[PDB]
């Protein structure tokens, strides 16, 4: 159930670094994937305005 | 562009009460402290009490002492001095004022007032 | 609370300096004072804090300092602009701020 | 002439080249001879103050403080720029040796070159002296170069019972030491290479210790919220609940804040203080063989709470001082005292109680009691940060040769080595004195910013404001000054 | 295995100074200015060979936990603590206006950064 | 020596900018709320097509010696300033409640840093 790893807080010193929820303290943790859905606006209006466009195709991937 | 503008009271009662407040727009209000300061019409400046940022330290100069309070709210960006058992020793223009600043880190200090409130007329009359 | 004069006054051109004395709390013993000009009805404007340090929006000709046991402004080239209420401002020993009684520049 | 003068900084990918030149003067230090000194004759009147040691003619060089090597506006550059720097390579010239003779007829003397005397300079590289570099003493190369200064005394202090000595005390003869001897055109370089150390930290957690969750989600944890429903007799119950953004105080954490010391309380607005002489009695300190000392600085710990500036504990701050500052019971304003509010994100305040911890156990006829923990040393899986080093601060400091140590860096801060920079012994040959040039050189490595933080840093900057002299730099009679500790952390990086 | 350190110091972990030179920190000295009511100011002064226990040193001694009061160890009494002795102080609580500065003994220890112990 | 122009200019230097749409920079509007005693106030707006007099430009016209008012020059008056015309105003005085601000016309202008002319 529980967890695999864990970041090291990048400090001076630390002892013992094992967490103490268990499992791998590393100093470089496996990297972080980060993913969203590019936003596709709705249709824009017909005469420039430079606010930017708050009006988005719902969507999900 | 740094406004500070207080609402504060007019005319009330001996033994009354009354509550100022103030407004600070333009600047980060909640890094610098206050300071309540009163001048009587005849008179110079005088120093009611100041509140640090973080309100830890509240103090007043004792002619008051005892009879007022002073409230500052940060994301409300307004200090507040409410003040109880009104004499005819207190009527002043009540100004809000807050203490030079300059943005650095901890355990400095810089002595005099930056920014200073268009001020409140408050008298405190029987008649 | 801090003696500083009723009153002075000066002829247009000419520096003159206005004194505000303490005691060893106030200012001998404390470098805290601060001078400040305000007109009638208008907020006071911070001119000196510390003792010879001065702010941005203020002008060249107001300065500052500490002959100790005592705290003095000196205004230079006197204008029309110039006349105001000069206060003294200095923070105590207990760390709980005093002022005087202000005193009434009259240029002539 | 027998070398050059050298002072300035190179700057060159992530090195730096420190290089300061200085012009010293030494005189005859007890009348070319050795002396035991003790505490009887300065009167001795403390068991915790009584030393026994022996007072040696010769001098020393000391480059151990910041402000010798590096400018201000250097220091300014490293640190705005930079997340950790340490030193790589050493090198010592000494050059331009003179050596003058007095002659005191009645009123007035006469100095006159003496050209055959000699000057006897050698440096301990194997250790064999006391070595007084990391206890942050006076005597170090003056941090504006036009200033000339007065080589310290060396001096040890060897084991004592009280002001008597015991039989496995030393006495260490510096004319034992082989020593080049150099006249006026004579000139002694070494040269040095650090040993490994970690890059100083120079930087300021972004985020605190509690605060590494995600705020959005909750845990899968489980916590104990309710031990009884409600009023009345025999409610005993137990409840639970996820943890989550509601209630952070309760999230399950992989780290833990450092070790603690508790520091009594000192306000500087001096009526918040007790009426009564605490400064001694109420202080922490430790005791060794019977002596008690002071507990200074201590372990590395936040100055103060957040929003809490007039506070600052009473034994646990670096406090330097003023230029002019007096020696002997001073104003507090005539001081500076360094805080190290930066660190509170992972070590606790030095103020304040670490934790709590649970007395007895619990039954129907007893509560659940908890006592406040006062100390509280290493456990595993704590994360700390050490004492900045201030542009005012010692460098290095020798680590103390034994069985063991944890965590070598030193209480005051900087770099601990156990091979530092080694002494530099010097001293006229056996009425005359010498003075002569000095030129000190440091490489150092620098860790460049990495980081993609959106909003800008906080920099460290000269204010904004009319002053009567600029800061940093002479007064009108000349007297150079420094106006305030400048510390290296305002840059910042995640936890 | 490092090697056995078969030696005794000679200096202690407390002397390491250099006796005949000032340092450049200042510690607190003297709290109340005079007998009376209202007299708390601080005063400072500099660290130095005049009064020595107070100056700031990079290590400190390492671990005890305390006995009761035949090889004897005392050759590490410069480094290490004493057993039958307490190993300092630690203030109690905050002290203020209302309330004096209170003490208590550390019986036990742990690990501090800093520490150096044969 | 360079190319002569033998050409005439498609656009004036002040119609360079574009029609369709606003600048980012704001310019200095209405100095009072209405017509009375005490009315000062300060009230920023955009520089736009509705207005284009006020618009931020970069360069200037050339040079002007004013003429009193045959091969005429009407070509280049795109860049250049009208020989029989004043280059334009500067403002003399400082304005305060207790004076109006004042202005004079350019009758000779040199050279500037962004001028342009043929």
């Amino acid at each position: 159930q529980g967890p695999i790893w864990a970041k090291i807080p990048h400090t001076d010193g630390n002892f013992h670094p094992s967490p103490l929820m268990g499992g791998f303290g590393m100093k470089h943790p496996p990297p972080q994937i980060l993913i969203k859905n590019t936003p596709v606006p709705a249709d824009p209006p017909t005469a420039f305005n430079k606010d930017k466009l708050n009006s988005f195709i719902t969507q999900y991937s | 562009e740094v406004q500070l503008v207080e609402s504060g009271g007019g005319l009330v009662q001996p033994g009354g009460s009354l509550r100022l407040s103030c407004s600070a727009s333009g600047f980060h209000f909640s890094s610098y402290e206050m300071n309540w300061v009163r001048q009587a019409p005849g008179k110079g400046l005088e120093w009611v009490s100041y509140i640090s940022s973080s309100g830890t330290y509240i103090d007043y100069a004792d002619s008051v002492k005892g009879r007022f309070t002073i409230s500052r709210d940060n994301p409300a960006n307004s200090l507040y001095l409410q003040m109880y058992s009104l004499r005819a020793e207190d009527t002043a223009v009540y100004y809000c004022a807050r203490r030079l600043w300059f943005g650095e880190l901890p355990y400095s200090y810089y002595y005099g007032m930056d920014v200073w409130g268009q001020g409140t007329t408050v008298t405190v009359s029987s008649a | 609370a801090l003696t500083q004069p009723a009153s002075v006054s000066g002829s247009p051109g000419q520096s003159i300096t206005i004194s505000c004395t303490g005691t060893s709390s106030d200012i001998g013993g404390y470098n805290y004072v601060s001078w400040y000009q305000q007109h009638p009805g208008k907020a006071p404007e911070l001119l000196i804090f510390d003792v010879s340090n001065r702010p941005s929006g203020v002008s060249n000709r107001f300065s500052g300092s500490k002959s100790g046991n005592t705290a003095s402004l000196t205004i230079s080239g006197l204008q029309a602009e110039d006349e105001a209420d000069y206060h003294c401002c200095s923070y105590t020993r207990t760390s709980t701020v005093i002022f005087g009684g202000g005193t009434k520049l009259t240029v002539l | 002439s027998s070398g050059n003068w050298h002072c300035d900084s190179q700057w060159l990918g992530d090195r730096v080249i420190t290089t300061s030149t200085r012009t010293w003067a030494l005189p005859t230090y007890n009348n070319h001879l050795y002396k035991q000194i003790s505490n009887s004759t300065s009167g001795g009147s403390s068991n915790d103050n009584a030393y026994f040691g022996y007072s040696t003619p010769w001098g020393y060089f000391d480059f151990n403080r910041f402000h010798c090597h590096f400018s201000p506006r250097d220091w300014q550059r490293l640190i705005n720029n930079n997340w950790g720097f340490r030193p790589k390579r050493l090198n010592f010239k000494l050059f331009n040796i003179q050596v003058k003779e007095v002659t005191d007829n009645n009123g007035v003397k006469t100095i006159a070159n003496n050209l055959t005397s000699t000057v006897q300079v050698f440096t301990d590289s194997d250790y064999q002296l006391p070595y007084v570099l990391g206890s942050a003493h006076e005597g170090c190369l003056p941090p504006f170069p036009a200033d000339v200064f007065m080589i310290p005394q060396y001096g040890y202090l060897t084991l004592n019972d009280g002001s008597q000595a015991v039989g496995r005390s030393s006495f260490y003869c510096l004319e034992y030491f082989p020593s080049q001897m150099l006249r006026t055109g004579n000139n002694f370089q070494f040269s040095y290479e650090f040993e490994n150390v970690p890059f100083h930290s120079s930087y300021a957690h972004s985020q605190s210790l509690d605060r590494l969750m995600n705020p959005l989600i909750d845990q899968y944890l489980y916590y104990l919220s309710k031990t009884i429903n409600g009023s009345g007799q025999n409610q005993q119950t137990l409840k639970f609940s996820v943890a989550g953004p509601s209630n952070m105080a309760v999230q399950g954490r992989n780290y833990i804040p450092g070790p603690s010391y508790r520091q009594q309380r000192v306000s500087t607005t001096v009526t918040q203080n007790n009426n009564s002489e605490f400064a001694w009695p109420g202080a922490s300190s430790w005791a060794l063989n019977g002596r008690n000392s002071l507990m200074n600085p201590g372990p590395a710990m936040a100055s103060h709470k957040e929003g809490e500036d007039r506070f600052f504990p009473l034994s646990g701050s670096l406090i330097f001082g003023k230029q002019g500052t007096g020696r002997d019971n001073v104003d507090a304003d005539k001081v500076m005292i360094t805080n190290e509010e930066e660190i509170k994100t992972t070590n606790p305040v030095a103020t304040e109680s670490y934790g709590q911890v649970a007395t007895n156990h619990q039954s129907a006829q007893a509560q659940a009691q908890t006592g406040w923990v006062q100390n509280q040393g290493i456990l595993p899986g704590m994360v700390w940060q050490d004492r900045d080093v201030y542009l005012q601060g010692p460098i290095w400091a020798k680590i103390p040769h034994t069985d063991g140590n944890f965590h070598p860096s030193p209480l005051m801060g900087g770099f601990g080595m156990k091979h530092p920079p080694p002494q530099i012994l010097i001293k006229n040959t056996p009425t005359q004195y010498s003075t002569g040039q000095v030129s000190v050189e440091i490489e150092w490595e620098l860790q460049k910013e990495n980081s993609k933080r959106w909003n800008p840093e906080i920099q460290y900057t000269s204010n904004y404001y009319k002053s009567n002299n600029v800061e940093f730099a002479v007064n009108t009679e000349g007297v150079y000054s420094e106006p305030r500790p400048i510390g290296t952390r305002y840059l910042t990086r995640n936890l």
